[PDB]
């Protein structure tokens, strides 16, 4: 029976009474010379391979018997990432593997320069 | 034959009188407590395992 207004108007109440003390210099006034931030989300699809896997992770391990937020469980958080992550294992049995394979070469041809992000050193 | 001792016939038991067989079975499985971590049967040496 609660609405997400009523927690906001507290939030809110606290919030603007930080006016005088607030300073914000802003690059509407600076940013005179730049391009489009844009931004998309990519939907690859699990393999036959992937889809098993991260299901029989989750299927033979019984997390909720070792009980929650134990190694493994917390380890299958990352576990059920790593089947496309990883496996251990040639690229052609990862999706995510196949589309940033095709991306590149077409920026290849392209000549378009790239980043590639990611959040830790084992990948 | 003193003593819960006994005095046999050799030739009967040569005879096979009371021979029987002994059976005993094994078992074993590959892959365990590991996800994709798959332990094998398969032919070692010593440079190889």
């Amino acid at each position: 029976n609660i609405q997400v207004q009523t927690g906001y108007k507290c939030a809110v109440a606290l919030r603007d009474l930080i006016s005088p003390y607030l300073l914000r210099r802003v690059k509407a006034d600076v940013a005179k010379d730049l391009p489009q931030k844009k931004e998309m989300v990519l939907f690859c699809k699990l393999t036959k391979y992937q889809r098993s896997k991260y299901l029989e992770f989750l299927h033979s391990s019984d997390l909720n018997q070792i009980q929650n937020g134990k190694r493994n469980v917390l380890f299958g958080i990352d576990i059920l990432r790593k089947i496309c992550n990883h496996p251990d294992g040639d690229p052609k049995r990862s999706g995510k593997m196949q589309v940033v394979k095709q991306l590149l070469l077409l920026w290849h041809k392209q000549g378009y320069k790239a980043l590639l992000f990611t959040q830790s050193r084992q990948m | 034959n003193q003593e819960d001792s006994m005095i046999m016939n050799q030739s009967s038991i040569d005879r096979g009188l009371f021979r029987s067989l002994f059976f005993r079975s094994y078992m074993d499985q590959e892959k365990k407590y590991g996800m994709s971590i798959t332990e094998t049967f398969e032919k070692p040496q010593r440079t190889n395992t």
